[PDB]
RNA sequence: UGCUUGGACUACAUAUGGUUGAGGGUUGUA
RNA sequence: AACUCUAAGCGGUGGAUCACUCGGCUCAUGGGUCGAUGAAGAACGCAGCAAACUGUGCGUCAUCGUGUGAACUGCAGGACACAUGAACAUCGACAUUUUGAACGCAUAUCGCAGUCCAUGCUG
RNA sequence: UUAUAUACAACCUCAACUCAUAUGGGACUACCCCCUGAAUUUAAGCAUAUUAAUUAGGGGAGGAAAAGAAACUAACAAGGAUUUUCUUAGUAGCGGCGAGCGAAAAGAAAACAGUUCAGCACUAAGUCACUUUGUCUAUAUGGCAAAUGUGAGAUGCAGUGUAUGGAGCGUCAAUAUUCUAGUAUGAGAAAUUAACGAUUUAAGUCCUUCUUAAAUGAGGCCAUUUACCCAUAGAGGGUGCCAG
RNA sequence: GGAAGACCGAAACAGUUCUGACGUGCAAAUCGAUUGUCAGAAUUGAGUAUAGGGGCGAAAGACCAAUCGAACCAUCUAGUA
RNA sequence: GGUAUGCGUAGAAGUGUUUGGCGUAAGCCUGCAUGGAGCUGCCAUUGGUACAGAUCUUGGUGGAUAGUAGCAAAUAAUCGAAUGAGAGCCUUGGAGGACUGAAGUGGAGAAGGGUUUCGUGUGAACAGUGGUUGAUCACGAGUUAGUCGGUCCUAAGUUCAAGGCGAAAGCGAAAAUUUUCAAGUAAAACAUAAUUUUGAACGAAAGGGAAUACGGUUCCAAUUCCGUAACCUGUUGAGUAUCCGUUUGUUAUUAAAUAUGGGCCUCGUGCUCAUCCU
RNA sequence: UGAAAAUUUAUGGUGGGGACACGCAAACUUCUCAACAGGCCGUACCAAUAUCCGCAGCUGGUCUCCAAGGUGAAGAGUCU
RNA sequence: UUGAUCAAAGUAUCACGAGU
């Protein structure tokens, strides 16, 4: 009733959250019937409110699931696909920025011999 | 007579009525409206009473 | 009919709810020049085919 | 095992590797 | 007086004219942005009152964060919990149904499975 | 060990796997790369020609692509990758020599950048990929090691080197606590520069007239050689009519 | 006894004559009487198959969606005159 | 582009007009009327720069005829009542005379349609007359399956592992070759064994195919709901040829026992022999 | 000279199992009885002189099923 | 002569034994 905020919900546990969630879907079923029955209060207009109220419970309950899956997948090669940095397809296939800059021993020997000097050919 | 989800099973509406109303059910007759809304006739057991639950939910 | 697909009753479901008058209130919105429903089909006058 | 409801998987082509293999192919030791 | 012809007045039909214009046409400039991690496209659903358009995916006219700092508005209701935030922008968190790029096999079949785990009744 | 009488170990060739990890198939369309390829037309007919080495094309990419570092030009007192523009030039040439087509070198400018292989000699595989164990931090298709754990690899991987060539020696000269490249780096008591949202509205709603529906109009505002104020702000838009 | 691409004829399928109706129709081919066949080279549905210088044709250059001595569609194309 | 220290809500453009003139003309000025926000003269330079025509384009309108051709097939209605502002309709109900005439103008399904279905209302529009009615309009409703169908099978055919071919896209493919190109089996060793050539899938609400019928019920659904009596498919459970000669019951005859016999032996108690029904 | 496959059933076969008689029994038992379950999708209505196609409430077209009495050879033609 | 056949019988040598 007093608006349930994700700023508040993030401290609550996944045990409380679904218990907090269940009293909103169970509240929402009592309002669907309250719509078709001719809700005699002008509107119990919770079905705008209590519908989006659930949507901010499912988001926090999924963020806590998704951040918790990332630290169990740190220092493991083969993260799952949906933890693998989407950027595009085009930059995903192309030569990781270390690997573009690999230098053949001809290239890192002709670099270090002759530095490009800083002159001024001026009369 | 429940308007249900369109992808509901007739084995869902058995277990989605018990879970919501503590009811044993007998036989479910499901049709899709020409609005494309699935409508389900749930006939209860004998020892329950349909009018008893109808006030309990709010179908007055 | 009487023997239709699932896909054809689902599309004929949708074309039964798009067949509506304009709500009586949206004639009154500020800058709402919706006169009538414009794309109201009619069973013997326009068929569907589509 | 009998059913229900949920999930996860099972396409082809290919590269390297792994694993089991095939051959009056080619040799070798018994 | 009928009726006809001629003119102006008045009334109708009709939408020219002129005057406008969140649209176009052209030219120029800064950019590089891309799908099997499922694209483009398609279908169908979604609002208290909605047909379309727009928006969107069971979390469904939204959306975490963040900015901004009192609205939305056709009515109704709520909100006003602005000090711990309305509505809008923004968007990096989550999410994204049936499809098409079904990735099991397939059709004007919402058809039919194989293996695996779990829940329930078997028991 | 091979009368097709069994087994072993290799290798080659080749299978299968719901094996572990990976790529592949977009769709857009203006530009770009490769193909494939007409006829309308024009010739005052028409058949080569012309359209046009083009519509339709139609496979493949990028932010550009393709090109590109001479098996080039030229004949000079010589030039020097490619691409693009100007000129050569509607020229040499091609052409039922008809209709018609049609370039380049040189010059001028834009921009300029060079290079890598294979292969004798280079005379201890000096080599890569994962694999697990640490370590290094990060969403590293990583680094440092390790077992030298498989495997690749002499049917050759690496270093050196490249047509306009070299490699070693003598050798001369200079010279060598050294610099270059790179990641961390706080550079600068935030320092500059750039982007972006900004952020300030500077200054009259000051007086009368018409609208009497509305001033944004019209008349007025000491002097400062006469102008109410600001102006690095008289761009534009909103505001009941033309608003610094 | 009950054969036959035998007979008269209903349903159907066809379309002979009236050169009847009609001919800004009821109809972009129909209405009416009169006729032709009727157990078969029969009439029909549904699924299929054949695609445009191609198909199909018991053949009329017939038919291939009111389109056929070459379908229809978009483009070349604002063809040329 | 310059200029007129131009004009303008104290009324711009436009439009009308028996306002008044100017020009030889194209044209132009001006009053009034309406109108309600922009506009002009001059000097340059320009253009998507002047309409009566094009069976011109696009919109509007006339005569005809504003009410003329016409609303004539399918035999036919008439009374009185109720409605209602209004009734030849279909509006209804009662009489009613007729038609279709079982190869119907009847009752149901296929394809097609897509809510037309059915109640409550109802103004315009539409219903080539009307309209109180309506396949219209407005708003509420409505389609219930283990047995009816699909789904399952294969037909003609789509032809579909690339062995192949083609620059590709792709292919008038009863392939005819593609290692196992197999569909496979509780099958032993030292690639489960004689084996199968085609893979793979679609393709029929008329062919093939598991099974349900009756009495009732709604404003609208019925082999689908309710009533009552059945069935098929699947899994599971419990009874069911099934205890012998003899002798436990029973002195034996018999009896449980779906049947016994057999030698031996002291009879046999001992031995031995046997049930995949008759 | 007049469909194919799914599905079904029988019988034949070698090997293997069932198989004691003082019984205890058994019986994917191809007998009888009992429990439990059966998902998805279609289902209204018109089927045409007014719901379909022919631009339309168009005399055209569009596949089937049921079928009364009379007279008569007759699902004819007239009447019901 | 409009039957029937699949899946080793025999054989030898070894396993030549295991349980016992």
């Amino acid at each position: 009733m007093v608006k349930v905020k994700c700023s508040e919900l993030r401290i609550k546990d996944k045990k409380e959250l679904t218990k907090q969630l269940d009293e909103l879907k169970n509240e929402l079923l009592s309002l669907r019937v309250a719509k078709v029955t001719g809700g005699a209060p002008s509107k119990l207009s919770k079905i705008r409110v209590v519908r989006k109220a659930i949507a901010r419970v499912y988001i926090v309950m999924h963020q806590k699931q998704k951040e918790n899956l990332r630290k169990v997948f740190k220092n493991k090669k083969y993260k799952p696909l949906d933890l693998r940095k989407k950027k595009t397809r085009a930059i995903r296939k192309a030569l990781s920025p270390r690997d573009a800059n690999r230098k053949t021993l001809k290239e890192i020997r002709k670099r270090s011999v002759f530095p490009q000097r800083k002159f001024a050919v001026k009369a | 007579v429940f308007l249900t989800h369109l992808r509901a099973n007739k084995n869902h509406v058995r277990a989605a009525v018990r879970k919501l109303y503590d009811i044993k059910v007998a036989k479910v007759n499901v049709l899709i409206r020409p609005d494309g809304q699935k409508k389900a006739y749930v006939r209860l057991a004998r020892d329950y009473d349909a009018l008893d639950i109808a006030n309990k939910i709010g179908i007055i | 009919a009487a023997h239709k697909s699932f896909r054809i009753k689902q599309k004929l479901a949708k074309k039964l709810k798009q067949n509506r008058s304009v709500p009586q209130w949206v004639r009154l919105r500020t800058g709402n020049t919706i006169r009538y429903n414009a794309k109201r089909r009619h069973w013997r006058r326009t068929k569907l085919k589509l």
